[PDB]
RNA sequence: AAGGCGGCCCCCUGGACGAAGACUGACGCUCAGGUGCGAAAGCGUGGGGAGCAAACAGGAUUAGAUACCCUGGUAGUCCACGCCGUAAACGAUGUCGACUUGGAGGUUGUGCCCUUGAGGCGUGGCUUCCGGAGCUAACGCGUUAAGUCGACCGCCUGGGGA
């Protein structure tokens, strides 16, 4: 609909899932897509292939605004940390800046108990 | 094949045109150890294929095999309990070995009158890349390009 | 001999991300790697030095 | 880790330079570490065990 | 001292160690009784409550699952003042003192030698690994002794019962 061209690619890659959100330089959401929403579950959900198809679906629902250049921002671990960025460049984008924004406390909150498995 | 690093058996070339690649194909179509009734179906499907495509019996098979020839395949590997498909690039000798195998097996699943017809029409459907033989390469391409991260 | 004010000398003992660099990599004496951190922290407070590569 | 893509530099190299900037900083190292709580007796045990291992 | 103690800054304060001399003149060691300190949980009153999480509820797993896993979650964890006085409170080694080959480090003082944007030689305090004599049932310990001696105190006397 409107024009933007330069934006920000935001990705929340967690051990369970990967959320791909395409936003502008200010922080306003343009469009999004996730691995869970892509039509995968459990095991298939937390794979780099699912993170690949999420970036593919995301680029489609946003090219109506007409984006050409975007600076990637990586949050958290798990698969889809790299496979998202790859599926993004090969889809038709100029990657300006890749940044890791994984939240790291300076010893604050007590984390949950260790899983006895 | 743990310690023993073996080579490969170099089977005698074809009695007709002299190609070793065809001598492999006849051994693929051969069943119950009958070489006399195996090469007889392969030459009858070569004669009927070149006649209804425009001669060149050496090259009319070369058009049908390049389409069914794979470039990448997957290998099932249990790393941490889970089975991960690893994409591995196939060797030039094994490239044709699978391409020939998908022609014989797709023609076997056909409903034609004879194997001379089943094979000749399969080599015709693979030269235009619109059959069971080219699809087995297509599904092998979709599975290799999906697991492209664990390369 | 070490000071928080000397932000020039200090900028050599901190990473791309801002984190203080261990004595193992710096090859510094034990006594001073302490004096370093106290100063890096001191200057960090007085915004003569950052905390994170985000700001 | 902030990585700026340079002129005539490939996407392949810029990604590989970022993965090495993360490896340098301890991104996935601090995550697996802070995923669950570890008692002071448990970390004092790891610190003592890793000193024993740092004796070749 | 042990318990224990970790962002940065100030105020108050205890101990340790080194250099140089000066002063006191055995004022020392140890200690039943006694007195004080003493992790966590727990208790009382009053606040505080983000995260975590006994109990509890729900969802799963299972033959069952009053568990392990998941979703929630109360006490508690935090502050103040009181109480409790126990831990595998462990180096499972009481305190003090004297003596007895060595090797590589770590930390912290100080005496000196050099043209020094570092080292060279000593001399004290603490700490880690290996190891000699010796000791030990063996494992091991080994000048930070579990060696060789002395002073004093605690304690043991088959297992279950307890
Ligand atoms: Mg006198
Ligand atoms: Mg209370
Ligand atoms: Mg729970
Ligand atoms: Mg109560
Ligand atoms: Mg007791
Ligand atoms: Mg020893
Ligand atoms: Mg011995
Ligand atoms: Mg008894």
């Amino acid at each position: 609909r409107k024009q933007v061209s330069d934006g920000v690619a935001h990705i929340h890659a967690s051990f369970n899932n990967t959320i791909v959100t395409i936003t502008d330089r200010q922080g306003n959401a343009l469009g999004w897509a996730t691995a869970g929403g892509s039509g995968f579950r459990g095991s298939r959900k937390s794979t780099p292939f699912a993170a690949q198809v999420a970036a593919e679906r995301c680029a489609d629902a946003v090219k109506e605004y007409g984006i050409k250049n975007l600076e990637v921002m990586v949050k958290g671990p798990g698969p889809g940390r790299e496979s998202t960025i790859r599926a993004l460049n090969a889809a038709g984008f100029r990657i300006t800046n890749i940044t890791d924004v994984t939240p790291i406390p300076h010893n604050g909150c007590r984390p949950p108990k260790k899983r006895r498995v | 094949p743990r310690r023993r690093v073996i080579g490969q058996r170099k089977i005698l070339p074809d009695p007709k045109f002299g190609s070793e690649l065809l001598a492999k194909f006849v051994n693929i179509l051969m069943v119950d150890g009958k070489k006399s009734t195996a090469e007889s179906i392969v030459y009858s499907a070569l004669e009927t294929l070149a006649q209804r495509s425009g001669k060149s019996e050496l090259e009319a098979f070369e058009v049908a095999l390049e389409n069914v020839r794979p470039t990448v395949e997957v290998k099932s590997r249990r790393v941490g309990g889970s089975t991960y498909q690893v994409p591995v690039e196939v060797r030039p000798v094994r490239r044709n070995a699978l391409a020939m195998r998908w022609i014989v097996e797709a023609a076997r699943k056909r409903g034609d009158k004879s194997m001379a017809l089943r094979l000749a029409n399969e080599l015709s459907d693979a030269a235009e890349n619109k059959g069971t033989a080219v699809k087995k390469r297509e599904d092998v391409h979709r599975m290799a390009e999906a697991n492209k991260a664990f390369a | 001999e070490i000071d928080y004010k000397d932000i020039a000398t200090l900028k050599n003992y901190i990473t791309e991300s801002g984190k203080i660099v261990p004595s193992r990599i710096t090859g510094t004496r034990a006594k001073y790697q302490r004096q370093l951190a106290r100063a890096i922290k001191r200057a960090r407070y007085l915004s003569l030095l950052p905390y994170t590569d985000r700001h | 880790p902030v990585i700026k893509v340079r002129e005539n530099e490939p996407f392949d190299v810029a990604l590989r330079r970022f993965k090495r900037s993360c490896e340098k900083a301890g991104v996935l190292a601090e995550v697996r570490r802070r995923e669950f709580y570890e008692k002071p007796t448990t970390e004092r045990k790891r610190a003592k065990a890793s000193a024993v291992k740092r004796h070749a």
